């Protein structure tokens, strides 16, 4: 059972200050989990603090004071810059784990961590790197994003050794320094953003399985657009087609899509993209449908917009998706004043669903509908009221305080002010509502929230942040009461 | 006013 299990505080540690001496200056500024264990291996961490890369083991206990956290391997970065950014590869000859570093200087360091060594160094980039990401169709690909404006691609596979850098993403689309990179599952699609307020979909060739004397130029993205968000964006990812993405000054993470975007659709290719011919068009887009009242058709529609109160002026936060086949898709971010959301994404639909047939059941029936819990079926509890009276049921997450209830005491219906609540949670009806977090939870201290990471089985959350903090939350634990 | 990359 308990899928509709939300995560709680198990752990939390505090590793030493590495900064002070070169604000307060520590942080972690980044958590990955490792992707490539076989299913239902413990689950490994590294956490990427401006020096070290702090890697861990989880391991779900029965005893509620035993420590889960096991620290397995610390590498400190002996040079002189401050790192920010990480993703995990693998030796192609051996399929050892690598960890990916980046930060300051502008170069890739790329570590065996099992053996404590460095296995190469990526050279190449014009400033500092502050974002990484490995292609989910081929880990062997790495992107990373630059104050030098660009995207470069990376293949650690041996037939690019002698000049590892496949791709570039570079012409003007971006004009000032990126925060953040993302690929798509099918491995063809990268999404940047950063200063420059743009958010940009690419379009991948295929690279071929040889020496590249040079990398594959790109100077147009497929999509272009300042027009989501009004300040700066410091997050973006795809979720399936869908894209999420956060701005500075905003409170939200924005759910939006591409108008006409498939990736079941044919790649297109590079002389496909569109261009910024016109200046005064702030969004431009291959994708665009041909069949609209417009004279320009709407090139994005803006979704919903999850609330995440009380970040303030505070920017290079990142959010999270838990999303595998078989479990419901969870959103997790931390703000900038000490609290940790979550939302469930398949409760929208139940949700939706619910207030659909009490909608429907209250037009049909006069308001005279009674609401039963999930987990007594449909049939029989019809039988219980009669034929003049319809029956909805209700999830039993969805928890009381569209018409509201006539009368306080009256047997059908739900208060206005439950029916608020739970519209404030779980209602998508308004592109430009807020959606409130289906579980906040408080965090002792003043912790900014930098990074989220999800296991592969989803039991445990990390956040990082500031001080060097980490914060585990954890579901489905064994612990004995 | 102006954004902030370093906690508070």
């Amino acid at each position: 059972s308990a899928e509709w299990e939300l995560p709680r505080l198990r752990t939390s540690f505090i590793f030493q200050d590495d900064y002070k001496y070169l604000q307060d200056l520590a942080e972690f500024f980044d958590v990955k989990f490792y992707p490539y264990s076989p299913p239902g291996a413990p689950p490994v961490f590294a956490a990427t603090s401006k020096k070290h890369a702090v890697i861990c083991r989880l391991t779900q206990t029965t005893d509620k004071d035993a420590n889960p956290c096991e620290i397995i391997q610390l590498i400190r970065d002996d040079g002189n810059e401050a790192n920010c950014a990480s993703c995990w590869s693998k030796d192609p000859i051996t399929d050892q784990p690598l960890l990916c570093i980046a930060g300051n200087e502008g170069n890739v360091k790329v570590y065996n961590v099992t053996e404590g060594k460095l296995y190469r160094t990526l050279v190449g980039h014009g400033g500092g790197i502050n974002d990484l990401a490995t292609s989910p169709a081929n880990p062997y690909i790495i992107a990373s994003a630059s104050d030098d404006t660009t995207i470069r691609i990376w293949s650690l596979a041996p037939e690019h050794e002698k000049q590892p850098c496949v791709c570039i993403l570079g012409g003007e689309g971006h004009s000032y320094d990126l925060l953040s990179v993302a690929f798509h599952d099918n491995g063809r699609y990268v999404l940047s953003a950063g200063h420059d307020q743009v958010i940009n979909l690419w379009a991948l060739p295929e690279f071929p399985n040889e020496h590249m004397e040079i990398p594959i130029v790109i100077y147009y993205p497929h999509f272009s657009s300042s027009e989501i968000h009004n300040n700066l964006v410091d997050c973006v990812a795809f979720y399936g087609d869908l894209i999420l993405s956060r701005a500075c000054h905003e409170d939200t993470i924005v759910l939006w899509r591409i108008e006409g975007f498939s990736s079941d659709d044919p790649i297109p290719g590079p002389l496909d993209a569109p261009t910024p011919t016109d200046m005064t068009k702030q969004t431009r887009s291959y994708f665009t449908p041909t069949v609209s009242p417009q004279s320009r058709p709407a090139m994005f529609t803006r979704l919903a917009q999850f609330h995440t109160p009380d970040c303030g002026v505070q920017f290079f936060m990142r959010f999270r998706m838990y999303h595998v086949p078989g479990k419901h898709p969870i959103l997790a971010f931390a703000n900038a004043k000490s609290k940790t959301f979550f939302w469930d994404l398949a409760r929208f639909g139940e949700y939706a669903r619910f207030m659909a047939d009490l909608k429907e059941a209250q037009q049909s029936y006069n308001g005279r509908v009674v609401v039963v819990d999930q987990g007594i079926s449909l049939a029989q509890a019809q039988q219980v009221h009669g034929p003049g009276v319809g029956v909805v049921m209700k999830p039993a997450w969805l928890v009381p305080k569209v018409s509201a209830s006539p009368d306080p005491d009256s047997p059908f219906g739900f208060s206005r002010e439950t029916l608020q609540a739970w519209a404030d949670m779980y209602d998508l009806s308004n592109p430009v509502g807020l959606i409130k977090a289906h579980r906040s939870l408080a965090i002792d201290g003043a912790f900014v929230g930098r990074q989220v990471g999800w296991s592969p089985e989803g039991e445990w959350c990390v956040v990082v942040g500031n001080g060097n903090r980490a914060l585990i939350y954890q579901r489905w634990g064994k612990e004995r009461g | 006013k102006a954004a902030r990359k370093s906690a508070p």
